């Protein structure tokens, strides 16, 4: 009769409860088996442990409930965060190792909706830098997906208010850019709806959204936290994004893209202190050091994802 | 955008997950995987307003008092194919009224698997009779497989919560 279980969340706040057949010794691989996912759907995702200010992808052999238990110690090892305020949860998210070439052929509706939800989450949080036109296109697709077909009666005027805009553009653009995009967004939204060449099947629209995200530099990135000193060495807290394309630094406060480097165009070195790593950018003779107690994790991921590339 | 806490209740195998997944994700769940406890979120438009539905998909094989405390609307699901699942719903209805301490609870009786006419055990008039017994409760026969009256389950609960 009795059994143990854990909630595995997704970025929309939904969750699935999974049986823990080996209690807190149950592994990530065992939990993934315990989901409602095909061997089709499973290979694209894995378990992450996430609190408000640190999200980490777990290995298949990790025991996630023990990482939850040990979160204060993990935070102390990897960060300088307030442990009390960080309560971690387990999430099903995109595997950072998933090659873009593999993702581009995905047809499975469930896999698509899971990737879509996660991409939308990143977009609205400001982690996707892109030109105004791309963001407008993404916003138009979100209107079609969330609201269905454009109807002049419902949408032409007094629809795209500041509350509504919050659900379709990055939070970083809401105040100064987005209010000037409404007519452009509405135009593309209307065009989607009235274009019979555009499939209105939900998974088709979600895949179109993903197709527009795939060329964004930070797409599919794992993010780490750190600091750089301006080259009077004023501190700039940063997000370090690592994905199958390369390395990306965002200003933590503004989410502004500070630099984006593709694999094969830069080198890295773990600092001998282990509190930082150095990056050397090519056809540039330019260098910088990122300070972070996640330096070891960053360099190991860079090695892995660079190693994957043919 | 108002939030609506909906709860899908009923015995094992009646199609609670299949209905919820069809509604939320537009996918028909073919394989039977007994639920422990799943929650879904879905924005929809009902009566000219955007509504955020939080749908609790519960275990039928067997936390219940808490589900009823927190829930604003309840879909009580049986399979027209299985008498016992229909019989099991009386006690759930009574439990909800006890926990809420009122008859005035948003609710809908759902006879699922109506695409399986060849296997029907519970007649539609028996379902209708039970709904009337329940203070003229809302009633639908649905199919998660054929997409018959799936959205209507959840929209009706939202309308009931709004009155
Ligand atoms: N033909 C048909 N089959 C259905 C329908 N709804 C569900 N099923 C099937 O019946 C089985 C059980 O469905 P499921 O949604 O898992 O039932 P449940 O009520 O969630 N079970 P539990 O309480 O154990 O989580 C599945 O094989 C599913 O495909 C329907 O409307 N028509
Ligand atoms: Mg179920």
């Amino acid at each position: 009769k009795p059994y143990e279980k854990v909630r595995i969340y997704r970025m929309d706040g939904s969750y699935r409860s999974v049986e823990l057949k080996h209690g807190n010794n149950t592994t990530v691989q065992q939990i993934m088996e315990g989901m409602r996912l095909s061997q089709e759907t499973q290979q694209y995702f894995t378990i992450w442990i996430c609190s408000e200010n640190l999200s980490l992808q777990l290995k298949p052999y990790h025991k996630p409930l023990q990482h939850v238990r040990d979160w204060p110690e993990i935070l102390a090892e990897l960060t300088n965060l307030d442990p009390q305020r960080e309560t971690p949860q387990l999430f099903l998210r995109r595997d950072v190792r998933l090659p873009l070439e593999v993702e581009k052929q995905i047809e499975d509706p469930l896999a698509i909706l899971i990737l879509f939800d996660e991409a939308r989450y990143n977009l609205l949080k400001g982690f996707y830098t892109a030109p105004d036109a791309k963001l407008i296109t993404l916003a138009s697709l979100l209107l079609q997906i969330v609201y269905g077909n454009y109807e002049s009666k419902k949408h032409k005027q007094g629809f795209l208010n500041e509350e509504n805009l919050k659900s379709i553009v990055p939070v970083t653009k809401l105040k100064s850019k987005a209010p000037h995009w409404t007519n452009r967004i509405l135009h593309e939204y209307k065009n989607l709806s009235t274009s019979e060449g555009v499939s209105k099947e939900m998974h088709h629209l979600q895949r179109m959204f993903l197709q527009n995200c795939w060329e964004i530099p930070t797409y599919g990135a794992a993010f780490f936290t750190g600091q750089i000193f301006t080259k009077n060495h004023k501190v700039i807290p940063v997000y370090v994004g690592v994905n199958i394309k390369g390395l990306h630094l965002l200003n933590m406060e503004t989410k502004a893209l500070l630099i984006s480097l593709k694999y094969g165009c830069f080198m890295w070195q773990l600092g001998d202190t282990d509190t930082c790593f150095q990056i050397h950018s090519m056809e540039n003779k330019m260098s910088f050091i990122v300070h972070t107690k996640q330096a070891g994790l960053v360099v190991k991921l860079l090695m892995k994802l660079n190693g994957q590339l043919m | 955008m108002r939030e609506y806490k909906l709860v899908v209740l009923g015995s094992g195998g009646v199609g609670k997950s299949a209905l919820t997944v069809q509604f939320v994700q537009g996918i028909f769940v073919e394989k039977y995987d007994p639920t422990i406890e799943d929650s879904y979120r879905k924005q929809v438009e009902v009566d000219a307003q955007q509504c955020m539905l939080e749908i609790l998909d519960t275990a039928g094989t067997e936390m219940r008092d808490l589900y009823m405390k927190n829930g604003q609307g309840f879909a009580l699901v049986y399979s027209i194919t299985a008498q016992s699942t229909f019989n099991d719903l009386q006690d759930l209805r009574e439990q909800i009224l006890r926990v809420k301490d009122t008859d005035d609870v948003p609710m809908i009786l759902v006879g699922n698997k109506c695409d399986l006419e060849d296997e029907r055990v519970v007649g539609k008039e028996q379902g209708q009779n039970l709904a009337r017994q329940w203070n003229n409760c809302a009633f639908l026969e649905s199919s998660a497989k054929s997409k018959i009256n799936v959205n209507e389950i959840f929209y009706d609960l939202v309308r009931q919560i709004n009155r």
